[PDB]
This record gives structure tokens, sequence and C-alpha cells, in this order.
């Protein structure tokens, strides 16, 4: 019935996707997958490629993606979609046992400039400049979106991390339109953290956190060490937005390469994030039942693939799932 | 013999640090002399520069010690610890993390040591408002200060008998700065095959990092992930309150410093950690080749800390940090 537009990507991104259909398929879920290959594909073909996905959104305004790869693809693709916020949610899994157990966190990171634009240039022989951008109508609209998310999901702190005390200019900018806009929340506690600072107190003590508001590598660099904190990728899921469209992601994007032909690879993180999505097309009853059979097969902890501490394989792992979901679906 | 050390107390919580780890070294009777003299004022002539008190100090003593000095956010002043690593060609930045046996974390026997860049990187202090509302901060990559790290770390991995070195970057998505980063590893990793090498993405480090650091060693980034991924792991074995680090240059001249900053929260009160400070200056002695008395003055907070009942505040403690250093000096002492 929904049409849902799939990017597999690189990597185990088309054996997580299949865990997605195998998964979907028992639950009956009434999504209809609209394939596109856009990893990896060759250059010329790129811009036409990109069009399609552009135009099949148009028409099905969601997605479920992989991870891809003048400027890459994954920036040419956000920048056609406009997808410019991130947002990953690190969530302890109840029989998941880490160092930081009982943890909930959102990570909202924007992800259409800074580092990211591959605007570079050799000035001497040996002499590299690399230009990071940062602009107040950017800045502006993702500081908008954490907040918007804290006052949506009910929560209460929303803290912006830059590195603003040596980069003035480019991170002030940043730091000072969150300031402007933490204003406009005035229910929503704001706070402000020097990044390095931040990632200490990530590991030491991440339960005073809450939300947090970061531009493109910082959330790169967050997105990990938090998913690391909760069992890794294979586990983490994230979702990115524009005005009009949602695509689901995983949460700290890897292809696992290593993993590919191999039945070693974790499909927690994308079946969860399809759940999320499955919540997004206003099908709860589907989204609410495939994710808490995940956390079930978790919990119980007969099968678990080798990130988390089993030995099933990928397969294994996605048919103990698909048993349970089809009974749930009976029962 | 004697020799004089140039100290730099600097801002926030850096003048009782330095207090107390001065006052260890009088009680371990080091052969040790302060020529105190303050960095933390920012003076501009266009250019901006070190106060020449402090300058002459250096280019005399070339031994630092030094405290925080603060950086204002989005405003003031550049960082002058940026000034100093700049002016007295401070490139290589050494920040050990090991586990401190004594005090419990999640995390056991972590021993990485984060060499980072000290000069170039996105800690350039060029930036440019290209329109209203479009700013443009400039990173800096070059194959001499590339290559000079890396033979450093590989150097560095010898003297201390680590047996591999990761080059840390994120040339997928900085191709060509991090991509000569990078090049200029492998071509030392390739000349030094007594050391095994590797490399990593960042992201990757710190998703692995916090899940499991035995799969580290020496690591090697330029400035900005250097910086990050340091405190990351200060996370890991206590905090902020005992990590150490040393800039060091060419010729033996360098600048010991604990990783922290400021700590603007703590600074009036007695509630710092000086172990950090502290265990800067025990790389310090080992650096002048004092390695006795750097054993005792590190033997004696160790013990002190493996003890209890004198903690600081940050690592579990009431004791405020005069009576936390009063017990690491009377232990010295005996
Ligand atoms: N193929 C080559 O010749 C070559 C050369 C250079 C670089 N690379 C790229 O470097 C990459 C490796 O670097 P990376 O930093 O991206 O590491 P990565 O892709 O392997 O991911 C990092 C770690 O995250 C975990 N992980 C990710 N997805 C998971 C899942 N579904 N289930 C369980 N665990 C999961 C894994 O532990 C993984 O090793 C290769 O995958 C490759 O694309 C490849
Ligand atoms: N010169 C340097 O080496 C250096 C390093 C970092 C930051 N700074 C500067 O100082 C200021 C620091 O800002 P920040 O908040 O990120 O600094 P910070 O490193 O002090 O981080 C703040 C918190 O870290 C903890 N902490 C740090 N040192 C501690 C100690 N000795 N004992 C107990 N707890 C400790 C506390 O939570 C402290 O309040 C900035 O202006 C910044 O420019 C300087
Ligand atoms: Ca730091």
């Amino acid at each position: 019935s929904f049409p849902v537009t799939m990017l597999p990507g690189d990597g185990v991104g088309p054996e997580l996707m299949h865990a997605v259909k195998e998964v979907f398929k028992a639950a009956a879920v009434p999504v209809e997958f609209q394939e596109h290959h856009l990893s990896e594909v060759q250059n010329m073909a790129s811009e036409e490629k990109l069009e399609q996905v552009l135009s099949s959104m148009k028409e099905n305004k969601v997605a479920i993606i992989g991870k891809i790869h003048l400027a890459s693809y994954d920036m040419r693709l956000r920048r056609k979609l406009d997808l410019f916020a991130n947002v990953v949610h690190v969530k302890s899994l109840p029989g998941y046992m880490t160092r930081h157990n009982n943890l909930d966190l959102v990570i909202i990171r924007e992800q259409t400039e800074g580092e990211y634009s591959s605007l570079e240039h050799e000035s001497a022989r040996g002499v590299i400049e690399c230009l990071k951008i940062v602009t107040r109508a950017k800045s502006q609209r993702i500081a908008k979106f954490a907040f918007d998310y804290a006052t949506k999901k009910g929560r209460g702190k929303v803290t912006a991390v830059h590195k603003a005390n040596i980069m003035k200019l480019g991170d002030g900018l940043f730091l000072q339109c969150c300031e402007e806009v933490a204003e406009l929340y005035p229910k929503i506690k704001f706070e402000t953290m020097i990044i390095d600072n931040c990632c200490m107190q990530l590991v030491q003590n991440p339960y005073q956190f809450d939300v947090l508001v970061m531009p493109n590598l910082y959330g790169n660099i967050i997105d990990n060490l938090a998913a690391g904190l909760v069992g890794g990728a294979g586990v983490v899921p994230g979702e990115s937005y524009s005005a009009e469209y949602a695509v689901f992601e995983t949460g700290a994007r890897h292809p696992f390469a290593q993993a590919v032909g191999r039945n070693i690879a974790n499909p927690t993180a994308m079946l969860l994030s399809a759940s999320n999505m499955l919540r997004h097309l206003n099908l709860e009853y589907h989204s609410s039942m495939i994710a808490d059979a995940v956390k079930k097969v978790i919990k119980v902890g007969k099968v678990r693939t080798s990130d988390m501490g089993g030995y099933a394989t990928c397969h294994d792992f996605t048919e103990e799932i698909c048993r349970r979901v089809k009974d749930l679906d009976e029962n | 013999g004697v020799q004089t050390v140039t100290l730099i107390p600097g801002d926030g919580i850096g003048p009782e640090i330095s207090a107390a780890v001065m006052k260890i070294f009088d009680a371990a009777k080091a052969p040790i002399q302060w020529e105190e003299r303050n960095v933390t004022a920012i003076q501009g002539p266009g250019k901006w520069m070190i106060p020449s008190e402090a300058k002459e100090s250096m280019d005399k003593n070339k031994m630092g010690l030094k405290g925080p000095l603060k950086t204002p956010i989005a405003a003031g002043h550049p960082s002058m610890n940026l000034l100093l690593r700049k002016t007295f060609d401070l490139y290589a930045n050494v920040r050990p993390c090991v586990s401190i046996e004594g005090y419990k974390t999640p995390y056991t026997d972590v021993n990485i040591v984060t060499i980072r860049e000290n000069t170039e990187g996105e800690y350039s202090g060029i930036e440019h408002v290209i329109v209203d509302g479009v700013v443009a901060s400039i990173k800096l990559i070059t194959e001499g200060a590339s290559k000079r790290i890396a033979e450093f770390a590989f150097e560095y991995a010898r003297n201390n008998h680590r047996s591999n070195v990761t080059a840390v970057h994120k040339a997928n998505i900085m191709r060509m700065s991090d991509g000569l980063f990078l090049q200029k590893c492998r071509e030392v990793a390739e000349s030094c095959k007594d050391i095994k090498f590797n490399e990593m993405y960042l992201d990757t480090v710190c998703l692995n990092m916090v899940q499991d650091p035995s799969q580290f060693d020496v690591l090697v980034m330029p400035n900005l992930y250097g910086d990050i991924l340091s405190d990351l792991c200060a996370g890991l074995i206590g905090g902020l309150g005992v990590t150490p680090s040393g800039n060091i240059g060419a010729n033996g001249v360098a600048i010991f410093e604990s990783v922290h900053g400021t700590a603007p929260d703590i600074a009036g009160k007695d509630m710092a950690n000086p172990t950090a400070l502290l265990l800067s200056a025990v790389m310090m002695l080992r650096h002048m080749g004092l390695f006795d008395h750097a054993a005792r003055i590190e033997a004696a907070c160790f013990a002190t800390i493996k003890d209890g009942k004198s903690l600081t505040k940050d690592l579990g403690g009431n004791a405020k940090c005069s009576d936390f250093t009063e017990e690491i000096c009377r232990r010295v002492k005996d």
C-alpha cells in the first residue's frame, strides 16, 4: 500500500535491507519498497540516478537507505533531498549489557555543510587548505530542529557543542544562532559545551546530556562515540529529515565491508529504524510490534549476533525475529 | 646540579594546581628552581604575542611547566596556547592515557598514547567571513609537518617499547588534506618495519575506543582529531583530573601541561585535581633525565591514590586540593 524508497547501499547494506524485507513479510507490513541503486555507480550516470531518487522521493516522501561512499555522492544526495537534519537515538537495549546501561540520548547533527563540501586546494607544493563552511541559515535551521525535537518528544535539555574558543568566527556563528533560538524555547533548558570536553563527558558520565546539537564533523564524532556506549553499530538507528522527507538509516554509518558474504552482520540497527519508519507512516501497530520483538529476542538472549556476544548468524538472528514477529500477529 | 624551569601559572584553576606541584617538588627536594612568568596576558602589538618576559624565560631555560590559559568563546583573543606552541615550534603533543591502579573505572588496563600534531590542522587561526552569514574556517595540512609528526610517533614508539602506531584520519571525507597526512605516515611506516602500522577513520576509532580500548597503542592524528580523542580517552581512566601532556619540539625544547583547561566552575574553591599537572611535571623530570626524582614523585601520588582516604572531588572524594597535595608531600619525604 505505502510506497517507500529503498537504497540498499554499501557493504552489508543489501544484506541489512534483506532482513528488513523478511521481517516485514512476516509481520505482513503493507509497504512496497521501490529499490534504487546509488552506491559506486559510474560518475557520468550519477546525476540521473540522483534525480530519479529525488523524484521517487517526490512520490513516496519516505525512504530507508544504506551507507553510500564534485562533492561525495552522500552530500549530493543529502543536498538534492535537502536532508539537513540528522537524528540518532542513543538508547540502551534492556537485555544487552554495556558499561553504560539505562542510557537515553538524542544526537541532532546538521549534515549539509562544514568539512563535508570537498572544498580543498593546493596553495603551494605540499601545502593544502581545506575549507569548513558554517552559515547562519543552516545553523539556524538545525537549532530550530533540535528545539522542535525537544518540544515534540517531551525532552528538557538541549546542549550545543562547539569549538568556538579557537574557531571563533565559524563555530561562533553556529553557537550564537543556537543561543538566539534557545530563547524562543524558554521551556527547554539550553546548555553549551566545548566539544573535546563533551566527548570526555560522554565517556565518563553521559547521563547529564538529554539532547545534543552540533555541526557535521562533531556529529560524526559523537554519533559514533555514543553508539559505542550502547553496544555499537549493528544496534543504533538514525533518521534524517527535510521539511517534507524522512529517510531512515543506521545511527553510526559504516559499510562493514569485511562482513559481506559472511553471515555475521547485525540487522538490529536497520530493523529498529525500519520500525521508526513505520511509525512515521502511521503504522503504529506494525512498528511497535517489530520493534519490541527485536528487543525481546535480544533480551531473552537465546539468539544474538557476534557483536552482541552471541554466536548466531545474521540469517539465524533474522529468522529468530520473524518467528517471534509472525507469532505476535497470531497471539 | 640545579636547573631552572619556566613556570606559567595560567588562568582559572592553574594557579592552584601549580602551587600544588611546586609544593610537591620542594617536598621531594627536586633540583628545580621556578622562574614564574605570565603568558596569560595576550598583547596586541596586527600581530598577537606572548609578553616579552615569558618569551625570554623560555628561550633561556627551554623547559616549561604551564597551567591552563583561558581562551574566550567566540569573542576575544586567540588561543595563547596555540601561540605558545607555534612560537616555540612545539610540534608534537604527547598524551599518554594509562589506567590508574587504585582507582576503578569501567575500563581496565587502558594504555593509550595519543600523539597529536600541535601546529596546524583545523587549529590554524584562519577564518574568513565570505559574505554576511557565511563563514569559512581554513584547515591546513602540510607535507613537512605531517612527515615530521609521523617520524615523531614511530620514534616515540621505539623509545617507550610500544609495538603499533595507528594513523587516525578522515581521508575519505577530506581527501586532499587528510590524504596528504595519511600518505606521509605510510611513507615513514615503510621506513620503520620494526613497528606494526595501520590506519583507521576517526569515527571508527571513537566507536571502538569506548568499547574495547585494548586494541589501540600509539595514535597519530592532525591537530583537531588529537584534541578530541585525547579527551575521549581521559574519560576512560578517571577524567580530566589525571591526564598529563607535553608539547615537544626540536633540540629538547618542551612545555609540559595537563590536558585539561581552566575549569572555571571549580576555580575559586580548593577542589582541583593536581595529578594531571603533577604527572606532566613527572614527564618533565624524565625528559630532563632526573629519573629518580620522577620515580618517587610519581610513586607517591599513585600510592596516595591507591589508598583512598584523601582523594579529591573528581575521583570520588571529599578532600580539598590543599589536603590532597599534603598527603602526596607527606608520602614523598618518607
Ligand atoms: N575495501 C578496500 O580495499 C578499502 C581500502 C581502504 C578503506 N576501505 C574502507 O574502510 C572501511 C573500514 O573502515 P570503517 O571505519 O568504515 O569500518 P567498518 O565499515 O568496518 O565499520 C566499523 C565497525 O563498526 C561495526 N559494524 C558496522 N556495521 C555493523 C553491523 N551491521 N553489525 C555489526 N557490527 C557492525 C563493525 O564492528 C565494524 O567493523 C572498509 O569497510 C572499506 O569500505 C576499504
Ligand atoms: N591551555 C589549555 O591547555 C586548555 C585546554 C582546554 C581548554 N582551555 C581553555 O579553558 C577553558 C576551558 O573550557 P572547558 O570547560 O572546556 O575546560 P575544562 O577542561 O576544564 O572542562 C570543564 C570541566 O572539566 C572538569 N575538570 C577539568 N579539569 C579538572 C581538574 N583539574 N580537576 C577536577 N575537574 C576538572 C571539570 O568538569 C571542569 O569543570 C576554555 O577557555 C578553553 O579555551 C585551555
Ligand atoms: Ca583538550
